[PDB]
């Protein structure tokens, strides 16, 4: 790194003092990173914890509603195969996950140090095309926008070959 | 025993007789260059990723133009910050070029040319030049840079901004610099010629790679390509108008042939980002190659892969058994010896991980030099432009499919590693802390025995600079009552200690860069036999201590693919025809839907390794490059990329399980019938997809993504479509 | 003797630094493979609560009318 | 027990929780101790040895903090576990009891 | 000379229609056959384990000295024997859950009241074995799977710890035996197959109902005896990893997918168990080498 020892007194005592006390200040953030992580599991579990407790209730009186169901009495009608829609179970399909709202809170503090791009959108009103100024310098949508025409030519392709 | 050796013996014969502060200020000197390495090194950042902003802001078709004004404004507020850095660019390769030759001047003056340099202090000069290769090419590439500045000096004159006649000057200065192709090369060259024998520094900075290479004083791949690059550039700044290489190799004061030699069997390496150097430019461009041509065999390649990955896949699959079988195994005080094993290990896995991440860069960087046409590839459109050429279309399925198992080989190791890390700590700390002492405290008595007995002061003032310098006695204080250091014999023991804590960075490089000088009348003369070797050994094993010490960040270096993902060299070469490359062009997605595409069964357990890819390319943006935009770019990549990764992997999945229902429960006698009338009903093929299915938490970009949550959404889709149909 | 005494003293300074900074990457460790283990149960627990919910859902609908 | 999750949810897990950030504050506070107990110290080697012990006693500290929230956070987990347990044997009779009557 | 295709007696189909015409009565009664025949093997193995008891003694221990244990190996007689018997009886039981498996979907066909009532009481069990074997017996009569096999358990049944140490040293025998089949051209694991051509993936069921059955029968701990076994194969294999000999490591990885295999089909094992002595790294590689 640097020096070494002179033999000098409290050369020595001094910047392992300093070492230790960089020590103890790495220990602060330890606790501190140890937080975030705690944190984000605490967070999702209690959110299980609504759901688990709605679900809960909701489970203790279908089990009372079944209870009275009376086979005897129960009559049947057309009119749900005529007046009646189907039973339909939830078809939630997730994607898109990479989103900027997807990016963690950490990241996204690293992200914001690191440089941004010229301040090119200042001379987008000064421009015929309407278009953004940053766009000709960076733009992230560009690859789905340039696979999608792809698709989209590659359909029609397929689709005149057979004839 | 070579007729060599028993001729030294002979010659042993014919020839019996009948400062501290010193080496602390060249330290001094070498940390200070190496901080100005590391300065280059913000500038070579700045220009790769430097974008075209003039192609971004509107032009002024006529003067007579409403927002004439307004627009040359704007481009002043936006370009000048910019203009600045270039301004500091320039100023910067002035002063850096002036301190290297300074440098120079000072090591090859008629005395100082008789003395001693470092072995680390040649490799950071060798650096130096590598430096100025790379920020002169990046220079040169870059049409960007050179155009926004004239679009700032065209809008800043127009509107006539205040400028001082040193503010002109500086604008003028900088417009010659940015319009003189090879400046810093050819600056180089001026500053250095004009030093008489500076061709004998470079052939020593040059001499010591080829011996580093030859002998793998290297860890990295990083550090292996430099060796390459600094002798090309060497002996290229060595052949102008006042030296020549092939004279210098007459006189074997070089080895042309051994440099012929690695530049034939490695042709291409990384020069910054994804461009390339192809290593044989240096010669061929050499002032003296046209009439030295049959000298060289390096200087002829083709369109040719030089080596089989067939031939490369089987010897890295037996290395990663042979390995990951002994390193599994492993995982009160340990031994001398348990601890050394371990201190193997961890130096064995980096070098096997160090060559794979070489094969695959290598490839990958050969491949981007030499793009492929339609005469080597049918398929490949004669219109397809560079990029497109040199990725895509420029590999073959199975050379898809070998890239991912290295890979993976990789990325699979580095987390065996990564887990073993602090066992390896421990056990690198007190294998190199018992070497240290053993040496210092028993092994250096001898060779101080005889130093003193023979009143070789000055070898005996080294020595003892590094017992002083090192040495952790058990009793707390260095043995007074020692017959060696009165010069005597021994009719003697000393208990050497054992801690689990490496020398300090000065302590090591003291030791090392001292010893360095005994083996370097000479030094060495003076020295015996055995005690030479054993300087030696502990010199040549402690080259690696540094590397061991940082296990951690050692291991980062050694499985770097972040590179196949940036093309900013190529972007540039488009002159604004594409502000990016579409995912078919993106090797991390080249290799990943090739996994997809084929349903390739034996590389279904690897497709998650070559996604992975992205997270590398993500944090080297984030960390190294230090630019939004690049980020912003892979995420959106990603971003297509996986939703694409979901639908044909859940597609598949289905349907491969459909088929074997459907398989299982088909008749067997009709079977056994189509078969007898030459109609065989095809069996399913097997396939691998349980691991995929069990990916609960796969981490990606700083996501935690549930793959199993997101196939069961698909799949459970295609189940009820099944039923519906049927019904 | 002053600057041998400093270095023994040095060596024992700088080995129980090494120890310290080494268990503090050992809790580093831990808090990793901790959040990485959380994150599976999390997953598990996710996934066997959806299904019930759907279930439910499926149950509910057995027993009731429809619009 | 429904008792003990809302224990380990509204107190202890929270509570455990603070405590870290606590030791976040209060380390970097024994950090500047250290340095300022040894600018004004008049025995240089006294007060390397006083600090060698809050860092020693800092280290215990956080590691204690880290386990005992470490202990709450996974017996949430196994209680959340188990009433998922509990809830589908309460499902699957439900359902039952349903395919009981509609037979 | 087979004057019969097994494929068509064996199959899902076949197994389903036998069902249908033996019932739960019928079928019980084939697999008490069937553990009568495995009864046969355990008692010879048994006899392969005191014919090398002092030598499995000194391996068990010794463990962690690969010298010695490689020593030790050579001094072990019957290695063919035990891994041919332990082979037989894993067919067996592949056969029994081939049965039981299509026993299981006729019943909740015919049955589905009654099956309803059995899955919920024996997943829903705390606790006694004498008591859980008879909720097992009733759940294997109607096809479920049990952790622990009653059929199995009853049929090795007919010193106290002069028996419970055989066990214990049976699981070393096999342990340290594995690496053996790495020199058998037959071993090659068949993508086609998705096992074996001389059936050694059985192993990894034989390996587990036997420890599960043997284990409770002298009451010990079964998830112990199988760590013990994981930790002592993974061993074992790990080191022919580091061998060069083209004969002794033609199927060296087909012979490492078995602890795949054994992890996969025991219920006591887990994969975070295996990737701790044996990284999974291995397995991938050895999967792509069978699969390409
Ligand atoms: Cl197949
Ligand atoms: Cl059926």
């Amino acid at each position: 790194h640097t020096a070494l020892p002179r033999g000098i007194k409290n050369e020595l005592e001094c910047v392992t003092n300093i070492s230790l006390a960089n020590i103890i200040r790495q220990l602060s953030s330890l606790s501190k990173y140890a937080e975030d992580i705690f944190g984000e599991l605490f967070n999702e579990a209690h959110s299980f914890s609504f759901r688990v407790n709605s679900l809960q209730e909701r489970v203790d009186r279908l089990s009372v509603s079944v209870t009275q169901l009376d086979p005897k009495e129960e009559e049947l009608s057309l009119q749900d195969i005529t007046m009646r829609k189907a039973f339909r179970s939830s078809t939630i399909q997730d994607q898109q996950l990479f989103d900027r709202k997807t990016l963690p809170i950490p990241l996204q503090e690293t992200y914001d140090v690191c440089e941004q791009p010229p301040p090119l959108n200042i001379l987008t009103p000064y421009r015929d095309d309407g278009k953004e100024g940053l766009k000709f310098y960076t733009n992230p949508s560009y690859f789905f926008d340039l696979w999608k025409e792809k698709m989209l030519q590659d359909t029609e392709d397929k689709r005149k070959e057979k004839r | 025993v070579t007729l060599e050796d028993a001729l030294s013996n002979v010659d042993l014969l014919e020839e019996l007789p009948l400062g501290i502060a010193r080496y602390i200020e060249q330290a001094t000197v070498h940390s200070s260059m190496n901080e100005m390495l590391e300065e280059g090194q913000e500038y070579a950042v700045m220009l790769y990723t430097w974008r075209s902003c003039s192609r971004a802001i509107p032009q002024v078709k006529c003067n007579e133009q409403p927002n004439r004004v307004e627009i040359y404004e704007k481009t002043v507020e936006v370009l000048e910050p910019e203009v600045t850095k270039l301004m500091n660019f320039m100023y910067f390769q002035r002063n850096a070029i002036e301190r290297f030759c300074g440098e120079v001047r000072r090591l090859c003056h008629a005395e100082r040319r008789k003395d001693f340099v470092s072995e680390a202090y040649l490799i950071t000069l060798g650096k130096f030049i590598n430096m100025f290769a790379v920020l002169d090419e990046l220079k040169n590439m870059k049409c960007s840079v050179k155009n926004d500045h004239s679009a700032y000096k065209r809008a800043a004159q127009f509107l006539r901004k205040m400028a001082d006649p040193q503010s002109i000057q500086e604008s003028q200065n900088l417009s010659m610099f940015l319009a003189n192709h090879n400046k810093i090369t050819q600056s180089l060259q001026q500053q250095l010629e004009v030093i008489s024998g500076y061709e004998e520094l470079l052939a020593d900075i040059v001499n010591l790679c080829v011996d580093y290479y030859e002998n793998r004083m290297y860890l990295t791949p990083s550090e292996k390509h430099m060796l390459l690059k600094v002798m090309g550039f060497g002996l290229y700044l060595m052949d102008g108008s006042v030296s020549n290489i092939y004279k210098l190799d007459a006189k074997k004061r070089i080895n042309l042939s051994k440099i012929d030699k690695y530049f034939k069997q490695l042709q291409v390496v990384p020069l910054f980002g994804d461009m390339q150097i192809e290593l044989a430019r240096y010669i061929k461009t050499s002032a003296h190659y046209e009439e030295n041509k049959s000298r060289w065999t390096c200087t002829s390649s083709g369109s040719s892969p030089q080596y089989n990955i067939c031939e490369q896949m089987i010897q890295i699959r037996e290395d990663h058994m042979r390995f990951i079988s002994e390193l599994a195994r492993y995982s009160a005080q340990k031994t001398d010896a348990e601890y050394r094993k371990l201190f193997d290990l961890a130096l064995q896995g980096l070098q096997l991980l160090s060559q794979w991440s070489a094969h695959v860069m290598e490839v990958y960087s050969w491949k981007l030099v030499h793009p492929t046409d339609k005469y080597s590839n049918k398929d490949c459109p004669d219109s397809a432009e560079e990029y497109e050429r040199a990725t895509r279309y420029n590999y073959t399925s199975e050379e898809k499919f070998a890239l991912v198992e290295v890979i993976a080989m990789i990325k699979g190791l580095q987390v065996l590693m990564g887990r073993m890390e602090s066992v390896f700590n421990h056990a690198i700390r007190h294998t190199v802390y018992a070497a240290l002492q053993d040496f210092s405290q028993v092994t250096l008595r001898e060779p101080l025995r005889q130093a003193i007995k023979k009143k070789k002061n000055v070898i005996q003032s080294v020595l003892q600079a590094i017992r002083k310098t090192v040495c952790d006695w058990e009793t707390g204080h260095e043995p007074f009552n020692d017959p060696a250091l009165r010069g005597e014999k021994d009719p003697f023991d000393i208990k050497v200690p054992r801690r689990a804590v490496g020398p300090s960075s000065t302590q090591l490089y003291m030791v090392r860069t001292m010893l360095e000088s005994l083996i370097a009348k000479t030094l060495r003369s003076s020295l015996e036999g055995p005690t030479i070797l054993d300087i030696e050994k502990f010199h040549r094993e402690s080259f690696f201590y540094t590397h061991l010490i940082n296990f951690s960040e050692t291991l980062q270096q050694c499985c770097d693919l972040s590179q196949l993902w940036f093309r900013e060299f190529f972007l540039e070469l488009t002159m604004g025809r594409r502000i990016q490359f579409p995912i078919e062009m993106s090797m991390p997605w080249i290799l990943t839907d090739h996994i997809l595409e084929t349903k390739e069964a034996s590389m279904m357990e690897y497709v998650l390794y070559s996604l992975d890819l992205y997270n590398d390319s993500a944090h080297y943006a984030l960390t190294r490059f230090n630019k939004q935009f690049l980020y912003d770019e892979i995420e959106a990549e990603v971003n297509l990329c996986f939703d694409q990764f979901v639908y044909k992997l859940a597609d598949q999945i289905f349907a491969y399980y459909k088929v074997m229902a459907g398989s299982l429960l088909l008749d067997k006698r009709l079977r056994s019938e189509c078969k007898n009338q030459g109609a065989t009903i095809h069996l399913p093929p097997s396939n691998r997809y349980e691991t995929l299915l069990k990916q609960r938490h796969v981490q990606l970009l700083g996501r935690s993504i549930d793959l199993n949550r997101l196939i069961t959404q698909r799949v459970s889709a295609a189940m009820y479509k099944s039923l519906e149909l049927a019904i | 003797d002053p600057v041998q005494r400093e270095i023994h003293q040095d060596w024992a300074n700088r080995e129980y630094i090494e120890i310290i900074t080494s268990s503090i990457k050992k809790i580093a460790d831990f808090l990793n493979s901790f959040d990485m283990s959380c994150r599976s149960r999390l997953a598990t627990l996710n996934e066997k609560l959806t299904a019930l919910e759907r279930r439910i859902e499926y149950i509910e609908a057995r027993v009731t009318k429809g619009e | 027990a429904m008792a003990e999750l809302q224990m380990l949810l509204e107190e202890e897990i929270p509570g455990g929780r603070r405590a870290l950030f606590d030791s976040y504050t209060n380390l970097e506070r024994v950090a500047d101790y250290c340095e300022n107990n040894y600018i004004q110290s008049a025995d240089k080697q006294r007060a390397l040895e006083e600090t060698k012990a809050y860092t020693t006693q800092s280290l215990a500290s956080v590691a204690y903090l880290i386990n005992t929230l470490a202990n709450n956070v996974l017996q949430m987990l196994d209680i959340q576990a188990s009433q998922l347990r509990r809830m589908e044997s309460s499902i699957n009779h439900i359902s039952q009891t349903v395919d009981i009557h509609k037979e | 000379e087979l004057t019969f295709n097994a494929e068509e007696y064996s199959d899902i189909s076949e197994m389903r229609s036998l069902s249908e015409l033996l019932g739960p009565y019928g079928m019980k009664f084939l697999s008490e056959s069937l553990m009568w025949h495995i009864s046969s093997q355990v008692a010879e193995l048994k006899k392969l384990v005191v014919e090398n008891v002092d030598v499995l003694t000194q391996m068990r221990t010794s463990f962690d000295k690969p010298d010695q244990m490689a020593a030790l190996f050579k001094r072990l007689s019957s290695v063919d024997s035990v891994l041919k018997r332990m082979t037989i009886i894993g067919v067996i039981l592949s056969f029994r859950s081939l049965a039981q498996e299509a026993l299981r979907d006729v019943l909740s066909y015919h049955i589905p009241f009654l099956v309803s009532s059995i899955e919920d009481f024996k997943d829903h069990i705390p606790t006694d074995m004498k008591v859980a074997m008879n909720v097992y017996e009733l759940s294997s009569a109607a096809g479920l799977p049990c952790e622990i096999d009653p059929a199995l358990v009853v049929a090795l049944s007919s010193s106290p710890e002069e028996e419970y140490k055989i066990a214990c040293l049976l699981m070393v025998f096999v342990a340290v035996s594995l690496p053996t089949l790495a020199s058998n051209v037959m071993s090659q694991y068949s993508p086609a197959i998705e096992g074996h051509c001389n059936n050694i993936h059985c192993l990894a069921k034989a390996i587990n109902q036997i420890a599960a059955a043997l284990f409770t029968i002298h009451k010990g701990s079964i998830e112990d005896r199988l760590k013990e076994f994981l930790a002592l194969a993974s061993s074992s294999l790990l080191k022919i990893g580091q061998e060069t000999d083209k004969t002794t490591t033609r199927n060296r990885e087909s012979v490492y997918l078995l602890l795949d295999m054994i992890v996969q089909e025991s219920p006591f094992l887990t994969m975070d168990l295996l990737e701790s002595c044996f990284p999974y790294v291995l397995l991938r590689n050895a999967y792509h080498a069978v699969y390409k």
